[PDB]
């Protein structure tokens, strides 16, 4: 989907005069709105790679 | 103004004039008196708060050692790792010797350190090729590998270790080597047979044979009996003559 | 009752795995009770090994009453930082259970042969 | 902690025959099922038979020895082989140790009884 | 400055640059302290080693009471010979010292009845828990423990007090996570 | 003073031993945007890589080995030789101390006594497979036959050729004196 954008917003940059300040408007909505989900993306941290083996931070509790 | 090309030529720099140099005579051992009569209370110390175990203790040089039996690993060991006064919490090695003149031919040593207060000690069993020997990874983590090790070379079997193998020899090699029965070459070699394609193990033949030469060792008695160094207060007393 | 030996997280002092404990002396003082408790009761009064750790937590713990800050309690106390001493404290403790299991003041069970420990000094054998 | 390996059993001298004589039926029965393993990871020239065969002709070594405790050492050296073959750890070569009756007739003279020995001086 | 530099580049036996290179060099240096670590030719392992004129003069080096001729016996500089015992004791060779005591406190009897009362540890006669239950609050406090009641610590040779260096001294700053002891 | 329990005026903590806390974002004595330039501007790279350039324009410390060759001293070991005297006798007496120190096991010697009446060898050899260039066989021989020279061109397409003998050795003496006699000259006060 990310290349899709890229390529997708090739024909903008070789129209943008005839569709100036419409288009521009436009595409900003479009860049906005894909810009939503990779704001999903980054705080889900998907792409991060997760440990299984943690460090124990529990603490050491003694019963009397 | 200055540089490299006008730098000073230290090598036609006056040089120390000495005439007479004079070293005192010492003797290395003076220096270890009051420290060895710390040891040997200490060691009492020990003996007298687990009398069950120790059999014994030897000082010599700022090194002390502990006597023990197999059964006496794990609670002495328990002792000197929890014991306030004796944090010996690093595992520095362990070691067995080959003694075939006794019974119990072998002899696991463990040698330990506290950081805390700056001291190693020693700890010393017995064992033989079939009577095995409790293992310390209970506390001691890195005693994994050394008690891997003392079972490869001498044959020593560690008690409730969870993966005793070989860690140096050959992975199908027989026998232990630094037992004093076992020669210094092995028995075996290997050679490529260009028929199997095969590295393969025979029968070994030397183009040149061990020569020992210890066979030149002297015949009189080289260092004579040394000099006592204990303490007055560990001295077993005279009576005196009347 | 439970007792905070070792917090795992939080302000790291300068040991790694060990962390800032907070409120210390009162379970200093409580794990000395426990220890000096079993000593008291499961072993015998005549043992030497009794009578060391009772006087050593006596001794500790008289350092930690009459004193508030840890720094000096740590002067006095030859035994690291404080949040090292509640853990001397704790494997103290479970060395008494250990040995009230074990009996080390009874006498020898395992007397060695004469022929261990002979190590190349009889003059006659070489 | 340090973990131990995959088939790493912990050493545990038993006090009885009884039980010894579980352990060791347990390991040749190991042993069986692994052979064609044995066959597979090591490039083998030879049948899984012949494997098994080798097996009980080695189980069969020391099918004659009542001290329990040169027993316990003789299981306990057999686990530490187990798990060097099955685990590839061992190379063809420390594998192939054990069946030399495969390889070629080393020659034709295979001295057998006196006379060819003092021929060849190996009397 | 410390005792510990920074030094500039006219004390450092390097081949460095002369002339306008120069000035261009402490222009574009991040530290123009700097050196490019080639030696000097002149200097640098001059005279040859297998040229050393300090070789003709060379004479076996010695200290003087081990170089004396006349009061110099050897069985006095003899520290081989004098090698320190490896002492042992079993438990019977510290009952005795219990039960009895030692050169220093001694505590027992004169004559072939004290005698015979060491014959009688040096055999199974007595045993160390006997004698460690017979043993008198002088005897513990002041033979097995200490004058005031306490175990003895793992003793150390040669004690080392630590003591941190911070700020200026140090090897490092105070932002980095290492520190440097005395 | 003090009395101690367990424990040690050395064991006592040093001083200071409590590190102070770690900073946060807040008590931050360097401004945002500043730790912000320095991030996305890559500050430290671009000096390390200006630390590399640096060595670009200064001299490489590389020799042509065949053409120049590096250092070399009187004491150092390498190919083996055997000597002699000024009157063209080998020094060799075989006193068999060259034989017993050598960790390796290396020589091999058998002597028997010449038709002159004097103690020499019939043969001397080494192995320099075995060899480890100790220098202790230069160390014992009381006379200085045997020595090592700086000489460590020497290889060879066989394994034979390294089993050296007494006359491969005493050759290599003869070629090799000038430069013994150098090393020896600056060497043997140390000696
Ligand atoms: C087509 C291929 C042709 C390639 C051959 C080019 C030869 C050539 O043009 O010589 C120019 C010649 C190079 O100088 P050089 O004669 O070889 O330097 C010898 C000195 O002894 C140098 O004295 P030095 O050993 O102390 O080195 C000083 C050095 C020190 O350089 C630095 O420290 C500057 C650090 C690099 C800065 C990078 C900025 C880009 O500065 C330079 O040498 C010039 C570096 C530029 O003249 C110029 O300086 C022109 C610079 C352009
Ligand atoms: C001539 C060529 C010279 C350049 C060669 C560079 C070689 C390759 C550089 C490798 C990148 C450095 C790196 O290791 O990136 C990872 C690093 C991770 O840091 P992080 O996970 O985010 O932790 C945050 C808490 N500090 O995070 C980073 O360090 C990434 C830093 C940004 C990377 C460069 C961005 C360049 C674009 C500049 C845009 C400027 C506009 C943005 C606003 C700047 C405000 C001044
Ligand atoms: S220097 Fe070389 S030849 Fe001489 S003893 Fe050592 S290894 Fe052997
Ligand atoms: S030490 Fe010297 S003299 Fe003696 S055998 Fe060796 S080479 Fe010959």
């Amino acid at each position: 989907p990310f290349d899709l954008e890229i390529s997708t917003l090739l024909p903008y940059v070789m129209s943008i005069y005839l569709v100036s300040n419409y288009g521009f408007t436009i595409v900003l909505l479009f860049l906005l709105i894909l810009i939503i989900g990779f704001v999903y993306e980054i705080n889900t941290n998907a792409l991060k790679i997760n440990k299984h083996n943690k460090p124990n931070t529990d603490s050491l509790i003694y019963k009397l | 103004a200055p540089s490299w090309e006008n730098i000073k030529d230290i090598r036609l720099d006056p040089k120390v004039h000495v005439d007479e140099v004079y070293e005192p005579i010492v003797n290395p051992a003076d220096r270890y008196l009051q420290h060895v009569s710390d040891l040997h209370q200490y060691a009492k110390y020990i003996m007298a708060a687990l009398p069950k175990y120790i059999q014994g203790f030897s000082v010599w040089k700022d090194e002390l050692t502990l006597h023990v039996a197999p059964s006496a690993v794990i609670p002495v060991t328990t002792f000197l790792r929890d014991n306030t006064s004796t944090q010996y919490k690093s595992i520095i090695d362990i070691t067995a010797v080959d003694y075939p003149s006794r019974e119990n031919r072998f002899e696991v040593v463990y040698n330990f350190l506290s950081v805390r207060h700056n001291s190693r000690i020693r700890l010393k069993t017995y064992a033989t090729e079939v009577t095995p020997v409790p293992s310390i990874t209970c506390l001691y983590e890195g005693a994994n590998w050394f008690e891997r090790e003392a079972y490869d070379m001498y044959g020593v079997f560690f008690e409730g270790h969870p993966d005793l193998r070989r860690i140096m020899t050959d992975y199908g090699f027989e026998g232990h080597p630094l037992r004093k029965d076992f020669p210094l070459t092995g028995y075996t070699e290997v050679r490529w047979d260009e028929e199997k394609r095969r590295v393969v193990y025979e029968p070994l033949e030397l183009t040149q044979a061990f020569r020992n030469f210890s066979a030149g060792s002297t015949a009189w008695e080289p260092v004579g009996p040394g000099r006592d160094d204990r303490p007055d207060s560990f001295k077993l007393p005279t009576p005196k003559p009347e | 009752q439970s007792v905070l030996v070792q917090m795992r997280e939080g302000t790291p002092i300068g040991l790694t795995g060990i962390y800032q404990h907070p409120n210390p002396r009162p379970a200093l003082i409580a794990l000395y009770e426990a220890t000096l408790k079993e000593l008291q009761d499961k072993h015998p009064k005549d043992s030497v090994y009794r009578q060391s750790i009772e006087n050593l937590t006596a001794h500790r713990k008289q350092i930690v009453e009459d004193n508030e800050v840890s720094e000096v309690i740590e002067n006095k106390i030859g035994a690291g930082l404080i949040e090292e001493v509640v853990i001397q404290a704790h494997e103290e403790l479970e060395l008494a259970k250990k040995m009230s299991e074990w009996k080390p003041w009874e006498e020898l069970e395992e007397k060695p042969l004469e022929d261990q420990w002979v190590y190349f000094n009889k003059k006659g054998v070489e | 902690a340090i973990i131990a390996t995959a088939f790493a059993e912990t050493v545990k001298f038993s006090g009885s025959k009884q039980e010894l004589q579980k352990r060791t039926l347990a390991l040749y029965r190991q042993f069986l099922r692994g052979a064609p393993t044995f066959a597979d990871l090591y490039e083998v020239q030879f049948s899984i038979p012949t494997i098994r065969t080798k097996i009980r002709q080695e189980f069969e070594r020391h099918r004659f020895v009542d001290d329990l405790s040169i027993q316990n050492v003789l299981y306990a050296k057999g686990h530490m082989e187990y798990q060097e073959c099955i685990n590839f750890w061992k190379q063809q070569a420390q594998f192939l140790k054990y069946f030399p009756e495969e390889d070629d007739i080393q020659g034709r003279h295979q001295p057998s009884n006196f006379v060819d020995k003092f021929l060849k001086n190996r009397a | 400055m410390l005792p510990g530099g920074p030094v500039p580049v006219f004390k450092k036996y390097t081949v460095g640059s002369k002339g306008i290179w120069e000035k261009l060099r402490v222009l574009l240096a991040i530290a123009p302290n700097r050196s490019t670590g080639n030696p000097i030719v002149p200097l640098y392992r001059v005279p040859t080693p297998g040229s050393r004129p300090e070789a003709n003069v060379y004479q076996d080096p010695s200290s003087y009471p081990t170089n004396d001729i006349a009061e110099n016996p050897y069985w006095k500089r003899d520290h081989r010979r004098a090698y320190p015992q490896t002492a042992f004791f079993d438990q019977k060779t510290v009952t005795g010292l219990l039960e009895l005591g030692s050169e220093a406190t001694p505590r027992i009897a004169d004559g072939e009845a004290g005698t015979k009362a060491l014959a009688n540890i040096a055999n199974g006669g007595v045993s160390f828990t006997q004698a460690l239950g017979k043993s008198s609050k002088d005897v513990i406090y002041g033979e097995v423990l200490t004058v005031n009641g306490l175990p003895p610590v793992a003793p150390t040779l040669a004690p080392k007090q630590w003591k941190i260096i911070e700020g200026e001294a140090a090897i490092y700053p105070k932002g980095y996570p290492c520190r440097t002891f005395h | 003073i003090n009395i101690y329990a367990g424990g040690s005026a050395a064991a006592a903590p040093p001083a200071g031993f409590r590190i102070h806390r770690p900073a946060t974002w807040e008590e931050s004595e360097e401004g945002a945007l500043s730790k912000a330039t320095k991030y996305f501007l890559l500050a430290e790279m671009f000096r390390g890589l200006y630390v590399v350039l640096e060595q670009f324009f200064r001299a490489p410390y590389t020799i042509y080995y065949p053409f120049e060759k590096g250092p070399v001293s009187p004491r150092f070991r390498g190919e083996h030789a055997l000597r002699r005297y000024p009157s063209g006798e080998e020094r060799c007496i075989a006193c068999k101390l060259c034989e017993a120190i050598c960790p390796a096991l290396a020589i091999t010697i058998d002597a028997e006594e010449r038709i002159d009446g004097s103690r020499r060898t019939t043969k001397y050899d080494i192995d320099m497979t075995k060899c480890i260039y100790c220098g202790y066989c230069q160390e014992s021989c009381p006379v200085d036959a045997i020595v090592e020279t700086p000489n460590v061109e020497y290889a060879t397409e066989t394994r034979e050729e390294l089993l050296y003998n007494k006359e491969k050795l005493l050759a290599n003496g003869d070629k090799w004196e000038l430069e013994l006699q150098y090393a020896l000259d600056a060497d043997a006060p140390y000696r």
